[PDB]
């Protein structure tokens, strides 16, 4: 016997009106509710030995992971206002540089450095799309894996900012091997080599806190401060006064991902026994992301 | 100046690499990523016919989001919740409740992809398709939302996935095989392809015409807006079934189309065939659940199957018959059980319907109708114990759907059976066996609510114990009579 | 306890009846029938018989369950005499 | 019968959601495509809108039939399905079928 | 970081100066600014209390436009002009064509102020103003335009204010006085406070509400977004007024605004007052015009004008006795003389509305139901040619309306009249013939449509060739009985 | 006798489809039906003779204004879209450029150049807001007025650009009169004096063709030309790398009023008389235009 | 041709309504109660008078509109006798 | 009488039309006036919210109600007219009379 209520069962017994962001995002994965199948399906299908094993099983416990919050609630609908208004932004930053002929401007040789250490770039960013993907469909709750869905999307954008300028720049400089010749360098350059043995080796971290952790607390935070802002500071050495501020751009999105990786975190730690755990992964991996620094690093500032 | 996309866009997808420091099958495993041996370098061929691309999307499904909100605002006050017929609101009841947290399942579908696809265009494809189905399932909670106030089976467009009610079994039954459960390329085959080019259109765009008639403008452009994500999407499909062709792979490609078609095919009779037929106003019937399935799937969809190289299926005469058949016998038993649904069916049998139905399939009246009638007598004769159940209907080992077939004057039915493995499953379909026997690791060790009643997990051992367990609490949580057998008084 | 899955002539489909060990082709008819005549099948006149689902020859209506070897959760259909 | 003739059609192209795209799609279907028939059934939702084997719409007569600036890719806000395999750019679609039934 | 607007939005409104290569009166002439002699240095404390800037100004119009174009594209289908009472039709045809291009003609008004008030905060207000009046001129032709192919008179959205109808001069004599044809000063008190604060509620919101009950969505989204732009820029009249106030015009200020108000009160009586109480069908009636009257003007506008430190009007009385009879009368003669106007009168006299009417208007049967009676059996009796006028009613000098009274059981009317500079002029108020004393020179040489009637500028001098000369060029433009009469079959 | 029509009367007799501009923008002033009433009032009141004398009786004749056409073909909806992604992205360069302190990069001193020579920019762009909005409420058709009313409110959109940015870098600077100073330094800087002259006599020019020659073909292009050009010259040689992103955004709506001027003239001199009244007003007007140009760049290039 | 306005007892507004330079007040009369009796107003029995609006004192029934001194369009009212 | 009395109110505050701001403006009215009683006369196309002598709605109660990021000025998308004066910031609109009738 009962009437009804203003809100989802779920949300009911809190004090709060339910927003947008709770309405829309909490408690979705129906596949987190017995812990014999996963899926609706046989108990032993292989999704269902796939996820037992590398969701349900892994180290990293909560017992209520719904309860995790986006520090920055976002939903489909505010993403996509906020990034058209920031791609927007960038794209109308393109229009006028190239009408004001910026490409040329640029410092003797900064196309080879671009070349080099900039367009290659596209294969890293899309296994970081690949990589966020993946703790998408593993994460134990939805408001994870919204902000996993996200930061997939964030990667894809930076993914392609880099192949418009290298497409723009070689239309400039046709003789750099730009758009012809990353794929060579992300196999073959010493440079690139640390970065692609960090990310083949993560893409392959299969437990979801491990992949979570690797990615978005060594990972991703690396590449800021070893990949984005020492390219800020060399365009800024060679006359490159675009690059710092798409790169601008690109860094509000990351200290998003860093924000509510570090919500997570401290979702996470409410159980003791979690901090042992995240610690020894970080200790785990920080040495494989250390090394890709410094050889992406001695690339860029190399003769 | 900006440069157009056609000009670089190819190095958006110029992101496969040969790997060093694990393996390509490390890296791609083929339970996840489905690509069945075809080396990497094959699959840079595939080419997404309708494209996308970051600052385009954002821009424009920004601006689909702000023509569905302005106008869910716009006609909050015109009562369509008070002024619809009743079968109408259940039919946005059933919908809400079977889909929204289904499309949200999608995201993972598309997130299989997006991380195992070999094909660097699918892998993106694959991105915009997870920010899609995210849309679509925040739409569909928050336009239901609104309701809850109204009347508690509302808040089953969040519950229905949590709970063991049957239709929502079969819907996770069904998801969970075709969309979250399978590597990366039977997505692409069973998901994008088979589900999202044929059948969906019935339920988002076949129901947007009557929602249309029914004078329900909000839900018609949510559900019509919703299908042009769908639209784009959808297309990463076929050029994977070509290239599977094109690398020897024509026959496990063809199994897995066969697989998908059908398994939607019995899921959408019992979900859209009564909405259709029976739950839509007979004024609001812009066409039957038959000639939208000739529209939609004959002459759509399966023409384009035939265009990509394919053939029809195996069972397409099964499939025809089917048509005629069976979701008259799902409504009624969809109908007859109404308390263990979250909507209220509606019968949809007076007789002006009547005559619809027998003008849109000669021969209903002696065949269902039959039924009807000793249901419609007792009605009459206020003998209300013999329009309620006092057992459990048999329940497929495929679909988790009753066990049917033709009543009346040439009654005609048959149960498919098979003991495997030192157990008896029965379906309701020479398809639904074989779809067993296509995979059996997937199902075989699956129980339906029929065999857990039955081996003690549903107490107590009773209806009531079985309406309990399904997640019902309360009896206005329960499903029935739409009118509240108001229809008889027209008989 | 015996479950068996039944379909009543003409009714639309098949049902869960669960009938007893010791009982009569003739007991388990009327137990069917009970979920079926009256409720979506019109009563009518004649011997109502038993048989395995889509098989060709009734079961003696003397005959119990566990006389005639049926397997638990087995389907039969209830049909009357030609 | 039914079935097979209903299998045996060439027709390709849009279906329109209800809304401002429906006419000028009809009526570049037909300015784009002369010498082909444009059918169209009105569903009320939609707009299912075909011709044989091929129809074409392209931008700069969309634009002319709905009267203000349009690019080809906005299409999408309200296309909710189309018959035939497409082929789409930044001046036109083309809705076809690589056989003949 | 971006900084706050009240920490800049000083700034934007420090753009006054002491002039030196040309002088203050010469750069702001009296005849164009209306400044009364007030120095420069005076109009600088001038503070708009309903502030926007020009950043939040295009973003926020960009998201009112996005909704209003969503929701009208959403609803073509509904048939709505299909399926509405005729009587609501007619309201949609009179609306747009009275309307659309007096929201372009206040552009003008709005231009006026951005140049030549000496208020800074004004003039950027002003520039808001001339945008949101754009707005709104283009959306009431766009809205419209949809109809011009499903019947003529829809055309009259763009025509009416190009030609000499009667009703349409009467519009223009009314916007080129408070809008177009007076100082920057005058505009801000006779337009943004009077106009826009006070009567404009009645029709794109009072209206909204029968609009919303008539199921057209459409149309009471748009009036009330619209509407939302109007109490903005209407602000821009008070911050004017109390200005005056403080420097010593009091007077001044008072005789603007009792002027404006009782021009714009027998405009809302032949417009709105027919729409509200007969051309709205019976259910869709939220409330009666005199109700709404009470609400919008007495309730919220005049105590709105107490506030500022106004006084009532001189005239109150007359005007609280005028809301009870005016409207009645000219419904009356507008439906009389339907076919002088470019939409269709309904009576609204069925005996269900003569009873509401009676409960709105206690003795309405014995007044203007007497009048009513004589046509209804006339209609009854098919002597169609008694329903017809042979003559030209009697026009006012002021407002361009008819001369009317109570009639039936205690018949009274009364004409005031002037004899001025050698010519005879005639009022239907004390406070018409007022206002044409208050400022002889802007009225003096106008001749209504009788005047030139009755002078040989209409030719041929007949009602035929008066109905030429008010542009109508078919039988089908002309205006008829809603219904075509079919009210009296009910009758 | 006739039947419906798929458009207004007026638009009803050409072949092409109207499109939304045609429908919302054509003849719309019916102050121009009656040469001898302007307005529906006495045909001497005051206002129906200021029309006839500075509309109707202008030199500068045609008979068919209506039929002028913006080249760019704006209605508010499309300028709102236009301006909303234009200026959401200036508001997004101030926000990133203050992120990165760049008022406080400038070379020395150049706060004592904003303040003398950018921020009283302000009275400038308020008097082409003024003038503008003068040419719309006296031009003799709807399409040319429409082109003034979107005109008038892109000089808004200037004037509070500069409002912003003078209290912003009052922020950094706040010892250069910046803010504080504006309105002495147009009533008595050497340098304002040239242009303030120029406007007031302007803004006094009431006859509608002269209005229109002086503001838009010889003020409006001596701002581009003397003013805008040489302040993105001078923050270049003073690292503001900000002011000439901002003047480039300005300079795309000055393009836009350049551009529907020359087409207005193109279509005035399809009547030949048209020529000789439009050059003799900009012989008359151009000789104020360059004194107050070289007066303002004395004032910008001296110590 | 001579315009006056009228107006009606009982009707609901004033009309223009051209008569004639010698016409009786009778006739004026008649000639508004055209535009007026049968329309808008019943009719009724009773002596039909003219006077000038509002005005206190009838114009005699065969006075002549010239005879009378009115003006052109100047008001009358067409009443009944007390 | 009638007149009179319509006219000796002081009361104040927001006409919102038909839309999704309706019940969190009246909620937002309710919590930020404690011990003001809020009238609310609903007429389907918009509403009158109203109390005596001022009525305050915060940009922080409003976001609150409404359930998404909220900005004070983009109230006026729906704030189809009002009584009283107003006074409006970044944080908060007022409606009030100066003077109690
Ligand atoms: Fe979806
Ligand atoms: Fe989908
Ligand atoms: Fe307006
Ligand atoms: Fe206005």
């Amino acid at each position: 016997s009962k009437k009804p209520m203003r809100t989802w069962s779920h949300l009911a017994e809190m004090r709060k009106k339910p927003s947008e962001y709770d309405i829309v995002s909490r408690k979705l994965h129906y596949s987190t509710n017995n812990p014999d199948s996963p899926w609706e399906l046989s108990p032993d299908s292989p999704m269902n030995l796939w996820y037992k094993q590398y969701r349900n099983a892994s180290p990293l416990k909560h017992d209520n992971w719904d309860a995790f919050t986006d520090p920055d609630q976002l939903v489909y609908r505010t993403y996509n206002l906020m990034q058209d208004g920031q791609e927007s932004y960038v794209q109308s930053l393109f229009d006028q540089f190239n009408e004001r002929e910026h490409d040329q401007m640029v410092r003797e040789g900064w196309e080879h450095t671009m070349a080099r250490c900039y367009s290659p770039l596209r294969y890293l960013f899309h296994c970081l799309q690949m990589s966020s993907a993946y703790v998408q469909q593993m994460a134990p709750a939805s408001t994870i894996s919204n902000c996993c869905i996200l930061q997939t999307a964030d990667s894809l954008r930076w993914l392609t900012h880099t192949a418009y300028r290298t497409h723009e720049l070689s239309l400039t400089y046709p003789d750099a091997g730009l758009g012809e010749h990353e794929r060579e360098l992300w196999e073959k350059e010493p440079g690139w080599q640390g970065l692609r043995e960090l990310m083949e080796k993560q893409l392959t971290a299969f437990d979801w806190g491990e992949a979570f952790v690797s990615l978005n607390l060594v990972v991703k935070p690396m590449i800021v401060e070893s990949i984005f802002k020492p390219l800020q500071q060399q365009a800024w050495e060679n006359n490159d006064t675009l690059l710092p501020l798409l790169i601008d751009s690109q860094l509000k999105d990351a200290e998003r991902h860093s924000r509510w990786s570090k919500a997570l975190v401290k979702h996470a730690l409410e159980n003791p026994d979690n901090h042992a755990v995240i610690e020894g992964w970080i200790e785990k991996w920080r040495p494989l992301a250390d090394r890709a620094a410094e050889a992406y690093l001695s690339m860029l500032s190399s003769d | 100046a900006m440069h157009p996309r056609k000009d670089w866009y190819e190095l958006t997808r110029a992101t496969n690499w040969t790997p060093s420091y694990v393996t390509e099958e490390q890296l791609f495993p083929e339970r996840m990523s489905g690509h069945m041996g075809i080396p990497l370098e094959k699959w840079e061929s595939y080419d997404e016919p309708y494209k996308t691309s970051y600052p385009e999307y954002v821009s424009i499904q920004r601006e689909k989001d702000a023509g569905a909100y302005s106008v869910k605002a716009a006609l909050e006050r015109a009562k369509i919740y008070e002024n619809s017929d009743p079968g109408w609101i259940s039919t946005l009841k059933s919908h809400y409740g079977a889909i929204a947290v289904g499309e949200y399942a999608a995201v993972t579908g598309e997130g299989r992809m997006a991380r195992f696809s070999k094909a660097p265009g699918n892998r993106n494809m694959a991105t915009f398709g997870m920010m899609d189905e995210l849309r679509h399932g925040q739409l569909q909670l928050f336009f239901p939302h609104e309701y809850c106030k109204k009347d508690r089976q509302f808040d089953w467009a969040w519950r229905a996935y949590h709970s063991n009610e049957w239709a929502a079994i079969a819907a996770k039954h069904f998801f969970d095989d075709i969309i979250t459960g399978r590597d990366a390329i039977s997505v692409a085959i069973m998901l994008t392809f088979s589900f999202e080019t044929g059948f969906t259109n019935m339920q988002f765009l076949g129901l947007a015409a009557d929602a249309a008639e029914a004078g329900d403008y909000t839900f018609a452009n949510l559900i019509s807006s919703i299908q042009t994500d769908e639209s784009r999407h959808a297309q990463q499909g076929g050029p994977a079934l070509q290239l599977l062709i094109e690398n020897g792979k024509r026959e496990e490609a063809q199994k897995k189309v066969d697989m998908a078609i059908w398994r939607a095919w019995r899921l959408f009779a019992v979900l859209t065939g009564p909405v259709m037929d029976y739950y839509t106003p007979l004024e609001d019937r812009s066409q039957s659940f038959k000639e939208f399935m000739y529209e939609w799937i004959i002459g759509q969809f399966e023409r384009s199957l035939i265009d990509l190289g394919l053939d029809k299926p195996w069972y397409w005469d099964l499939f025809l018959k089917d048509i005629d058949e069976l979701h008259h016998s799902y409504h009624m038993g969809v109908w007859y059980w109404r308390t263990t649904a979250w909507w209220n069916p509606a019968a949809g049998v007076t007789p002006e319907e009547r005559d619809w139905l027998e003008e849109k399939y000669p021969g209903w009246n002696k065949r269902w109708g039959r039924c009807w009638d000793v249901i419609t007598e007792n009605v009459l004769n206020d003998r209300m114990d013999l329009v309620s159940p006092e057992t459990l209907p048999s329940v497929c080992n495929m679909s988790q759907i009753p066990l049917v077939g033709v009543p009346g004057d040439d009654w005609n039915i048959e149960v498919f059976s098979l003991e495997h493995n030192g157990r008896l499953y029965h379906f309701g379909s020479e398809v639904d066996r074989w779809v067993f026997q296509q995979d059996p690791v997937q199902y075989q060790n699956h129980m339906n609510i029929v065999d857990r009643f039955l081996a003690g997990q549903i107490q107590p051992m009773t209806l009531e114990g079985a309406l309990k367990y399904m997640g019902f609490q309360s009896i206005e949580e329960m499903g029935k009579d739409a009118h509240d057998f108001a229809w008889a008084d027209k008989c | 306890a015996f479950p068996v899955h039944a379909a009543f002539e003409k009714d639309f489909l098949v049902q869960l009846v669960v009938v007893d060990l010791n009982d009569s082709m003739d007991q388990v008819a009327e137990k069917v029938a009970y979920h079926c005549v009256n409720r979506r099948v019109a009563p009518r006149e004649g011997v109502m018989r038993v048989r395995k689902h889509r098989s060709t020859e009734l079961f003696p209506r003397d005959m119990t369950i566990a006389e005639s070897g049926l397997n638990p959760t087995e389907v039969i259909d209830v049909v009357f005499e030609e | 019968t039914l079935a097979d003739q209903a299998l045996h059609n060439n027709n390709v192209g849009p279906i329109i959601r209800a809304g401002d795209l429906v006419e000028p799609v009809i009526e570049t279907a037909e300015i784009d495509n002369p010498g082909k028939e444009i059918t169209v059934e009105d569903r009320r939702a939609y707009v299912r809108i075909a011709a044989e084997g091929e129809l074409i719409l392209t931008r700069k007569t969309l634009e002319e039939q709905l009267g203000r600036p349009f690019n080809m890719q906005e299409l999408e806000i309200n296309l909710a399905s189309f018959a035939g395999q497409i082929q789409a750019d930044e001046d036109q679609i083309r809705f076809y079928f690589d056989k003949t039934m």
